[PDB]
């Protein structure tokens, strides 16, 4: 279910619309 | 928006967060200010525990709301 950030590769929750670590917008 | 996190010691942290932010994300912001890592953080609002996967909007946490931080559960 979790999505990997394109930039920092951190795995975020489905509910999130931005990376928790780098705060990049979700694709 | 702006919210407050009350520690067990008595300290009150102030966080700038948006309602779209996940509880996990809030814990990351608490790590930034207080140096405690998210695995140890437990956030309590309205007498219940808040899941890392859900947003602040899901729990009806609004401007000026106060959450309680607990460590290691
Ligand atoms: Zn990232």
């Amino acid at each position: 279910i979790k999505w990997a950030c394109e930039y920092c590769t951190y795995e975020n929750w489905p509910s999130a619309i931005k990376c928790t670590m780098c705060r990049a917008q979700r694709p | 928006m702006q919210i407050f996190v009350k520690t067990l010691t008595g300290k009150t942290i102030t966080l700038e967060v948006e309602p779209s932010d996940t509880i996990e994300n809030v814990k990351a912001k608490i790590q930034d200010k207080e140096g405690i890592p998210p695995d140890q953080q437990r956030l309590i609002f309205a007498g219940k525990q808040l899941e890392d996967g859900r947003t602040l909007s899901d729990y009806n946490i609004q401007k000026e709301s106060t959450l309680h931080l607990v460590l290691r559960l």
